[PDB]
């Protein structure tokens, strides 16, 4: 049969989670869900290499659900080697396993929680139209995954009937020391009211320092950040200005027991399709010794039969990059104090803003009227979302 | 104090001179409290043998520099991939020896890397110096 | 068929001899600033960077 053992690391209550494991109505197929509960600390890599391979060899274990609650920068790739080594399905739920990975090996199958890199380019583009945020700029540096992201955003600009405002692209070096004199001068070249940034909070602490040094965040400047910049709502270094707006994976609306139960469901329902037609299951060696020479029974069928996986009627297809590509995104804005508060939600590829005008002289108001040869009013064109250029 | 330098090589018979090779340079460096000492581990052509001999021996030796060799098989690239994997999170400095592949050259992962031998990817730049002098204005391309 | 080769790319004895030599003087240059702390002993105890 099949068996899945959960790997819970951090502070939580596994008593309530363990109850829901043995509650599935799986009478359709003889899945025989073997449930094992593991909860300990494995921060150091020494314990990981001495305990993980022993768990999979218990009784033909072919499923692992693993999660954390911290923001370590090296949690995710510690299991990438195991995924590269053995074809055991390992999924990252929370903690440091909620990151976006640039390049993965063909034998290093892995599933990560979080929207894809290019999907972050399809969320802020839909919201910048609603609030007249038609002017933007990009600042970043040498990072693992910036080359592909910048290609997608400029690709959507050309194939449109409405022009877009771009004010340069900044790629200031950060590895070189004594770069203070080489960043302030370049930061002066930025004049767009809305500026997009792509950094990491661990290394961006200097980015806000120089940005707030020149003080180009007075009244008409608003910062949008991706999911990975914030990291955690509680973790606030008291450096962001008042009114930071962000978009990140939902955690308030997606609880702990819902996501962990989806991981075991996805793996179990993947084997049902395999037995539906072929009526067979590969049986590789269940040992962490000489795994390289014992990988004759390739698991290519499971990799190619995962796209047609659904749970509770909602599609959760995973591509070769191991992403669902349709997660729940939350439009969350920092309050007056250092508190992160949700404002909007992302669902059905649509945006539902609670407000209509961004919170607060160069911003005046006008009132007009319909006249025959002077002021003409026309409806919005639905094909392009917005109405038309030059109006 | 005693200073240890990491190394990843096989054929301990060949590694015997490496203990003497560092010993020759031991009296060369002008450091007064740093004394380099050979600290090399057998290169096992399998990841299982190294799955229990990393934290116990390599990191525990307080090694500051790591050297990675090549497997006896001329066509192989699975030997230097775990050494830079375990020395990246701890950010232990490394220095490659038989660097022929371009996996550790994109700077996305394992930024701390040194190549004492250029990989296969570097042969294209030096290729200009022959085509331009030897006519051949129009050229076709074939690649795997 | 026209072949090619790069010199001093296969002498493993010469590479290691130069590898220790370049870092021997780099050690001298290293011990010239502050915040120079030895790496923590072992790996189980070490959890930070």
């Amino acid at each position: 049969s099949i068996g899945i053992a959960v790997i819970l690391v951090g502070t939580s209550d596994e008593v309530a989670i363990k109850d829901a494991h043995e509650k599935d109505d799986f009478h359709h197929l003889s899945v025989v869900p073997r449930v094992e509960l593991v909860a300990m600390n494995e921060t150091d890599p020494k314990s990981i290499i001495t305990r993980i391979c022993d768990l999979m060899s218990d009784r033909k274990i072919q499923g692992v659900v693993f999660a954390d609650d911290t923001d370590q920068e090296a949690i995710a790739q510690i299991l990438d080697f195991i995924s590269a080594q053995t074809l055991t399905p390992i999924l990252g739920i929370h903690g440091g396993s909620s990151m976006i990975m640039a390049d993965k090996d063909e034998s290093s199958m892995f599933f990560q929680f979080g929207p894809s890199i290019e999907q972050q380019a399809s969320v802020m583009l839909n919201i910048m139209e609603e609030y007249d945020w038609y002017i933007f700029s990009i600042v970043t540096t040498y990072f693992p995954g910036y080359q592909d992201f910048v290609n997608k955003i400029r690709s959507t600009i050309e194939n449109s009937f409405v022009g877009w405002e771009l004010e340069e692209v900044l790629l200031l070096d950060m590895s070189l020391d004594d770069g203070d004199s080489k960043i302030q001068n370049q930061l002066k070249k930025l004049q767009s009211p809305i500026i997009l940034l792509y950094c990491t909070k661990e290394e961006a602490t200097y980015i806000f320092e120089v940005a707030n040094s020149v003080g180009l965040t007075g009244y008409g400047y608003t910062w949008i950040v991706p999911s990975l910049v914030a990291g955690d709502t509680d973790t606030v270094p008291a450096e962001f200005p008042t009114g930071l707006i962000s978009v990140s994976y939902d955690e308030w609306d997606y609880g702990l027991p819902a996501r962990v139960r989806d991981g075991i469901a996805i793996i179990t329902t993947a084997a049902s399709d395999m037995l539906s037609e072929h009526s067979f299951i590969p049986e590789p060696k269940s040992s962490c010794y000489n795994t390289h020479e014992k990988r004759i029974y390739q698991s290519n069928m499971l990799n190619r039969y995962l796209i047609n996986v659904t749970f509770e009627g909602r599609n959760l297809s995973f591509s070769e990059d191991g992403y669902q590509m349709h997660p729940k995104l939350v439009i969350i804005l920092l309050n007056k104090e250092r508190k992160w508060e949700r404002v909007g939600k992302w669902k059905d590829k649509s945006l539902q803003m609670k407000y209509y005008v961004w919170p607060r002289d160069d911003h005046l108001s006008i009132v007009t009227l319909e006249e025959a040869p002077f002021v003409i009013v026309e409806s919005v064109d639905p094909l392009s979302g917005t109405c038309m250029r030059n109006t | 104090k005693i200073v240890n330098i990491g190394a990843v090589l096989s054929t301990r018979k060949h590694e015997q001179m490496f203990r003497e090779a560092v010993n020759q340079a031991n009296k060369r460096h002008g450091s007064w409290k740093i004394q380099l000492n050979a600290t090399s581990v057998t290169h096992k052509p399998n990841a299982i043998q190294m799955a229990l001999s990393v934290c116990e021996d390599l990191i525990s030796s307080q090694v500051y520099a790591i050297l990675v060799s090549h497997p006896p098989t001329p066509n192989d690239h699975f030997t230097p991939t775990p050494v830079s994997y375990t020395a990246g999170f701890y950010r232990i400095p490394v220095l490659g020896l038989t660097t022929r592949m371009s996996i550790y050259s994109d700077k996305s992962i394992h930024l701390s890397f040194l190549r004492t031998v250029p990989p296969y990817s570097h042969q294209s730049s030096v290729w200009f110096e022959m085509m331009r002098v030897y006519s051949w204005n129009h050229i076709i391309l074939l690649v795997s | 068929i026209l072949g090619l080769q790069l010199i001093n790319g296969k002498n493993e004895s010469a590479h290691i001899s130069d590898a220790v030599g370049v870092v021997a003087q780099a050690v001298h240059e290293l011990l010239e600033k502050e915040n120079i702390t030895d790496p923590p002993r072992g790996c189980v105890g070490n959890t930070n960077i």
